[PDB]
């Protein structure tokens, strides 16, 4: 009856209504690889405009949710600004109540928890994005936590997102094989870049622009984006390498 | 007497040993009809790994 | 003039070894008069004692507030209170009323039974847990008490000691106050029996 | 919550009300008939069963008032939610005018408690019926109202309300007349008896005899009473 | 939206009756069962578990004797879920009674509060209502021991004899040929134990599946002791009795 | 406009509350956990599982905190352990640490967090949790205790258990095992060696996850020079401890 | 009481005494007012005990939870950022002094927070009622960067002159020093300066010196038995 229409169980256990959202997240067709440097966490993302009349430079998927935590969203784009307008409120709650910032544990956890919450209540819908946020955090470094629409989540040495990741986790997998260890040993932010870059064209096949990427960067103590002229210093370094 | 009071994985090995003792007697259908009572007291795959080698 | 020093009225505790005895007064009037000499300041919930000076209003209305929470202990836990988290219960729930305080002085005393461990503890007002193991005084006559405490006790007594020590200390306060001086019971406690024993007083 | 448990009909009714006077019918059988000088209210009580102690089980019959006394057919559940109510309401009465309440007052006190549910969403009405019976203070007029679960309320000179109130009620247009009420309170009393022996029979087990006399006097006539007025009837008879 | 989801859940049927309470009976006859026999000088509550193992710990369960007050326990026969927040309930209710007028409930005051909670749910807010049944020890001044059982749609009735829950009508046939007023606490605590071994809810009964309580004027001075039974001490008494 | 109230719970005409008998099945769906009582300890264990291997699993716990000397482990869903972990240490802390200013009995925990279960099962636009919980505990007034809380509602005391979709079988396994004497030692043993059966990929100290309420530890206390205060009794095992437990199989 | 805290490179020290006051009435000999926000966060209470000790336990239960959210060791910032939002909300109505002092994974901190939400920093912070005897010998023997050995004996120095320059401190003097890598030492009884001098008399005396009206058996160490 309304065992998939609303959030209740059926007799299998399986909550079909929480199934749908996962499956709205990958007809955006944007893909996301995320990194680990040794210093920092370099997340790229796909940025897709198909016409003259879209600014392409107001187009964009990543949202800087604290000074120092970006956040990469895979999944429509209303439920992408009311989950990062939730996440900016918890996390300057946390420096107003606890007098520290917000980490990047405990802010993929609050989402996880209202997730959850809007599973529970069978009136409320979900909010269908795949959230990874990025940081480089002082007691756990180099970090990439990555949270989905049912409200689970857990750390990550790498991840990817979107309908192609899994050829994504091929490259990672061999790179992590091979190194013996659950980070990039790359001393340099801007080589981690150049990097990520080399393994999303190996994955998709697919040769990248300035204008089909969108780079966010997790140094220590900031976050930043790249505009499309430094990432086009990039897609020039990996000529040079 | 301890009919009453089989659960033992030591009531286990009396059963076994009978049939060790059958087997030497040279009678082969009371030693198979004693692995048989042996294989009832230990329905059970969680009685101690030694009995079961036996 | 402060609700407390109205109805007045002092209480006494003092820990033996393997025993612990609390005294009151029956005293209980308003203003000069006595009104009665029919009202106890002692309650008890289990094994732990309470005595309770201060204002009558929030003696009595105590009375029925602790009874209720050790009741909920009683019938939940499946085993009685400990002295320890009578004490802290009894700090928590004068300080919910933080503003228009109670204005009262518990005196917690009991003996923890799984050590056989003799325990007292003080309060005034709000809060404010008192640790002391010789002896705890409250009331008005919180100061005749307290000289003639310190000097009569040592350290470890047997119960039979222990009567005439607490005794003598209720005994002089009571009558060198206004507010106390008719009646007077002491209850020595055991972990194995209780003897309750009224005293005689001299007429105030 | 406001979700309709009420809801209006094609019919130009409300299905729950039909529903809740069905509910009343399966119920135990409540029998009103009022003298010159009294009112009596016996009833139908289901203490056939053994193993049964009749002190501590409750009562067909409950006193709202000193001189105002309430029956009830339906739903046990239901029923004391109403006594509750009327109870409370008696007292307030005495607290702001004083006097205790008329039998009227709280026959309408009982009707609005049914009229809130009928019409508001989110409730269901109640399946019970009363008979409201008694005198008000300095009156020997006896009173009896029935109020049932639609909100609607009625005087009678007798009614009878659950199970077989058709049969009762046939019985009573030869055995009482609207001119003529029983002259005494032990007539009034034998034809509430009388009334009884049709349907619910079984001794004086079952027959439970509740007599209020004027300005506050009740007195509950004991199964011992009752037996004695049974055998005059099956021997007359 | 809202009023889509919603199918009307407590309304009457044509008959009168509420579908969620006779929903409510049926899964108050999978619980198992539960006696009280009231003798002249005590209650004597006898519950047999829904549940038994061998790794089930029933050496510290009171999963159906509760203690409401001290002189009112009641044994449980339906979900134990839902009869946990009428218990502590009834904890709550007893010791404001307690608070307010200085007095221990009475029996009859204490059973009528939960039977209108019940009533309440079914009246209004779409609620299901708590599918127990509850068998009420008590005692009070006034009625001496009292007996009582209450019923999921929130109505209570007293008896001298009654079961609930599993096999209410077989518990019931047996006690009726038994029972007398001249019983005591002794014959009673008897009684209670056949009648459970001929409605056993398996192929049969034992100590650690039973769960006994009395409430018993015989301590001194005509105090009233509730004594909830150890598995071990109900043992003493299946040999007394000769069930074993 | 609100108009849930209406119970998503309700008795079904063959009796039982259906929504709490689907919500079980989701306990059998998942992981599996298991908990033995020795007389010198407790040990609860679960598995611990990935979606991806760049997934991290020493930054996943399912076997959680809720007080120093009580510890908890689900079987179920994710999600619904996440948010009533929380609620688990919140109740913990405002009805028995701000009031008796003590961390609750093991029996009084378990009959709070059944409360919370039992409210989620009542009034509508709340579904039951999905998980089964063992609440595995130490007080000063009853020992050891080893409880298994249900999503009726409900909880039962237990010698020993398991919960999740290897559960039957698992104590089954305990059965023979267990005895009226036990260690703590031979206890993880036990606990180990039968999530061996209930575990199809690794079986390395890193994936099985272990951890013992047995006996304080004062290097956890955090502080010294008070000797009335004991340590936390709960202790989470890491990788390498659990992989030296491995090897006394 | 008073309390003292030194902040010095290789943790901090916090001390306090255990003498209680009600009033000009000393209420106890011994009674510490040394509270734990944390295990590694110690604080300890002046002014009024009731209102320090009400409210360490009530963000004690916060700072736990917080603990358990994050899986690390809370920061010593915020057990000062709970207290601080608490006692502006009443206006300063709630009579906490407290200087919370700790070690965590960032390192030592010292601070202070007055009643009506006041929060300064310092090397060395005192405040109660004995503040201003504490710092006046603190200011000529300091130098900054002290190692535990040297500090324990200077923050010890401090609160005895707390107890012959004032009557607000007293008795024992308790100590913790919290240091990097290691748990804190909870030191109480440090220094004793001075103790009840023994008399020359017993007043043990036999019976029947106290006066006896009757007596009877009242029993509640058992409910009563068939």
């Amino acid at each position: 009856g309304y065992d998939r229409h609303i959030t209740i169980f059926s007799p299998e256990g399986r909550l079909y209504q929480v199934e749908y959202a996962f499956k709205a997240t990958n007809q955006t067709n944007i893909n996301s690889l995320a990194v680990r440097g040794k210093d920092c966490t370099v997340v790229i993302s796909q940025k897709k405009v198909p016409d003259k009349l879209l600014d392409p430079t107001t187009v964009s998927y990543i949202f800087c949710i604290s000074r120092t935590i970006g956040m990469v969203v895979n999944g429509p784009i209303p439920d992408a600004r009311n989950a990062a307008l939730r996440a900016k409120a918890e996390a300057a709650e946390f420096r107003y109540k606890y007098g520290y910032d917000m980490p990047c544990d405990v802010l993929a956890k609050r989402m996880a928890n209202l997730s959850q919450i809007y599973t529970q209540r069978a009136y409320m819908r979900p909010l269908g994005v795949i959230l990874t946020f990025v940081s480089v955090d002082e007691e756990l470094g180099p970090s990439i936590y990555k949270t989905d629409p049912a409200g689970y989540y857990v750390g990550y040495k790498a991840t990817a997102t979107g309908p192609k990741q899994q050829e994504i986790t091929t490259n990672l997998e061999n790179h992590f094989k091979k190194s013996k260890i659950d980070h990039i040993n790359e001393e340099s932010w801007e080589k981690v870049v150049e990097f990520a870059i080399t393994h999303m064209i190996d994955a998709l096949g697919t040769e990248f622009s300035k204008n089909d990427l969108e780079v966010g960067v997790a140094t220590k103590d900031k976050f930043f984006t790249l505009s499309a002229e430094n990432i086009e210093e990039r897609l020039v370094a990996i000529a040079e390498q | 007497e301890f009919k009453k009071l089989d659960d033992k994985p030591s009531l286990v090995d009396v059963h076994l040993l009978e049939s060790k003792v059958y087997h030497k007697l040279r009678n082969l259908a009371k030693s198979k009809a004693s692995l048989t009572a042996a294989r009832t007291a230990a329905n059970s795959i969680y009685c101690p790994t030694q009995t079961v080698a036996e | 003039s402060d609700p407390s020093s109205i109805n007045g009225g002092i209480v006494v505790a003092m820990t033996g070894k393997d025993c612990v005895a609390i005294a009151c007064d029956l005293r209980l009037g308003s203003q000069s008069l006595g009104v009665s000499n029919k009202f106890e300041k002692i309650f008890h919930y289990g094994h732990v004692f309470l005595g309770i000076t201060g204002l009558a209003t929030d003696v009595t209305t105590l009375n029925e507030m602790f009874r209720y929470k050790t009741n909920l202990y009683k019938l939940k836990e499946e085993r009685a209170i400990e002295p320890e988290t009578f004490t802290q219960l009894v700090s928590s729930s004068l300080y919910e009323r933080r503003f228009g305080p109670y204005f009262v002085g518990p005196v917690v005393a009991g003996i923890n039974s799984k050590s056989g461990k003799p325990f007292i503890a003080g309060f005034d007002l709000i809060g404010c847990i008192d640790e002391a193991k010789d002896f705890i005084v409250s009331g008005t006559a919180s100061d005749q008490l307290f000289g003639m405490c310190e000097s009569l006790y040592e350290p470890n007594l047997e119960p039979e000691d222990l009567f005439e020590t607490i005794s003598q200390a209720l005994l002089n306060a009571a009558d060198r106050d206004a507010l106390s001086g008719w009646g007077a019971v002491v209850y020595i406690i055991k972990k194995d029996e209780v003897v309750k024993r009224y005293l005689k007083m001299r007429q105030d | 919550y406001d979700r309709a448990l009420s809801i209006f009909s094609p019919d130009g009714h409300i299905f729950q009300v039909e529903y809740a006077l069905e509910a009343v019918k399966r119920g135990t059988c409540a029998v009103g008939v009022k003298g010159k000088n009294c009112v009596v209210l016996g009833c139908e009580r289901r203490s056939t069963l053994k193993l049964q102690d009749t002190r501590i089980t409750p009562s067909k019959v409950s006193k709202i008032d000193s001189h105002v006394v309430l029956s009830f057919s339906g739903l046990n559940a239901d029923s004391r939610i109403l006594i509750e109510k009327a109870r409370v309401e008696a007292q307030s009465h005495r607290l702001t005018l004083e006097d205790p309440v008329t039998v009227e007052y709280l026959t309408r006190y009982v009707a609005g408690v049914q009229q809130r549910y009928t019409q508001s969403g989110g409730v269901r009405p109640f399946g019970v019926s009363t008979l409201i019976a008694g005198f008000d203070p300095r009156d020997d007029e006896p009173k009896l109202y029935q109020t049932e679960p639609s909100g609607i309320y009625s005087s009678w000179s007798a009614q009878t309300i659950g199970r077989n109130s058709k049969t009762v009620r046939e019985f009573l247009e030869k055995n009482y007349d609207r001119k003529e009420p029983p002259a005494t309170v032990e007539e009034c009393v034998k034809l509430t008896v009388r009334s009884l022996l049709e349907v619910v029979q079984t001794g004086a087990k079952n027959i439970e005899i509740t007599v209020v006399k004027p300005d506050s006097d009740i007195v509950a006539l004991s199964s011992e009473e009752i037996n004695q007025y049974v055998t005059q009837i099956e021997q007359e008879k | 939206g809202s009023r889509r989801y919603d199918s009307r859940t407590t309304i009457f049927s044509p008959e009168g009756r509420l579908y969620q309470v006779e929903y409510a009976l049926e899964s108050i006859s999978h619980a198992g069962t539960a006696i009280g026999i009231m003798a002249s000088d005590g209650i004597v509550l006898a519950a047999e578990r829904k549940v038994t193992s061998t790794l089930l710990e029933q050496d510290t369960s009171t999963e159906k004797l509760y203690k409401l007050n001290d002189k009112i326990a009641v044994a449980v026969a339906g979900l134990t879920a839902d009869a946990e927040i009428l218990i502590n309930t009834a904890r709550i209710h007893a010791q404001n009674y307690l608070k307010t007028y200085n007095e221990d409930i009475p029996v009859e005051i204490l059973v009528r509060r939960l039977s209108d909670i019940k009533q309440g749910y079914t009246q209004h807010g779409g609620l299901r209502p708590f599918g127990v049944s509850f068998i009420y020890a008590g005692y009070d001044d006034r009625y001496g021991y009292q007996l009582y059982t209450s019923n999921p749609s929130g109505n209570y009735t007293g008896w001298k004899a009654i079961s609930v829950g599993a096999n209410t009508s077989a518990a019931q046939t047996l006690l009726q040929m038994d029972y007398k007023d001249d019983m005591k606490v002794d014959d009673a605590i008897e009684l209670a134990l056949k009648t459970l071994s001929k409605t056993t809810d398996s192929s049969a009964l034992t100590y650690d599946r039973l769960e006994f309580a009395t409430i018993r004027k015989g301590a001194n001075d005509g105090e009233v002791y509730q004594k909830i039974f150890k598995p071990q001490e109900i043992k003493d008494i299946l040999v007394k009795t000769g069930i074993t | 406009t609100d108009r849930y109230s209406f119970s998503l719970t309700t008795f079904s005409p063959s009796g039982k509350l259906g929504q709490i008998d689907y919500a079980l099945t989701a306990v059998k769906q998942g992981v599996t956990s298991l908990g033995i009582k020795a007389t010198n300890g407790v040990v609860i264990a679960t598995e611990k599982k990935s979606s991806s291997p760049l997934a991290m699993s020493e930054t996943l716990s399912k076997v959680s905190l809720l007080t120093p000397d009580i510890g908890a482990v689900y079987s179920g869903m994710g999600p619904d352990y996440r948010v009533l972990v929380d609620k688990s240490r919140k109740v913990a802390h405002t009805s028995y640490k701000r009031i008796y200013g003590e961390y609750p009995p093991t029996k009084l925990l378990v009959s709070e967090v059944a409360k919370i279960m039992q409210e989620a099962t009542q009034s509508g636009g709340v579904r039951p949790f999905g998980v089964s919980l063992l609440i595995a505990g130490h007080d000063e007034f009853n020992g050891f205790s080893l409880y298994q809380v249900d999503p009726s509602g409900s909880y039962f005391p237990w010698k020993a258990t398991a919960i999740g979709k290897g559960s039957v079988a698992a104590k089954t396994f305990l059965e023979k095992r267990w005895n009226d004497e036990l260690e703590l030692e031979d206890a993880i043993h036990i606990a180990l060696l039968t999530l061996k059966e209930s575990v199809e990929g690794e079986f390395n100290g890193d994936t099985i996850e272990l951890a013992i309420i047995g006996d304080e530890n004062p290097d956890l206390l955090g502080y010294t020079g008070i000797p009335t205060d004991k340590g936390p009794r709960f202790r989470k095992l890491t990788s390498q401890e659990i992989n030296d437990r491995l090897e006394a199989l | 009481t008073t309390i003292v805290g030194v902040k010095f490179n290789n943790g901090v020290v916090i001390a306090a005494d255990t003498r209680s006051t009600q009033g000009p009435i000393v209420a106890d000999k011994n009674c510490a007012k040394l509270h734990r926000i944390s295990p590694k966060i110690w604080c300890a209470g002046a002014g009024t005990a009731a209102d320090t000790e009400a409210v360490t336990q009530l963000i004690g239960s916060n700072i736990e939870l917080h603990s358990l959210y994050t899986s690390r060791e809370p920061r010593v910032v915020s057990a000062l950022q709970m207290l601080k939002q608490h006692l502006f909300k009443y206006q300063g109505h709630i009579g906490a002094y407290l200087i919370v002092a700790g070690v965590d994974p960032t390192g030592s901190h010292l601070f202070s927070i007055h009643a009506h939400g006041s929060t300064d920093v310092g090397y060395y912070l005192s405040l109660g009622s004995g503040s201003l005897a504490a710092m006046a010998v603190l200011e000529s023997h300091w130098k900054q960067d002290l190692t535990k050995e040297e500090a324990i004996k200077l923050a010890s120095d401090a609160i005895q002159a707390g107890i012959w320059n004032d009557l607000g401190s007293g008795s024992n003097v308790d100590v913790c020093v919290m240091e990097i890598g290691k748990d804190a030492e909870y030191l109480r009884n440090y220094l004793t300066p001075n103790v009840r001098e023994e008399k020359q008399k017993s007043y043990k005396f036999p019976r029947g010196t106290t006066a006896v009206l009757k007596e009877s058996i009242v029993n509640i160490c058992d409910i009563q038995e068939e």
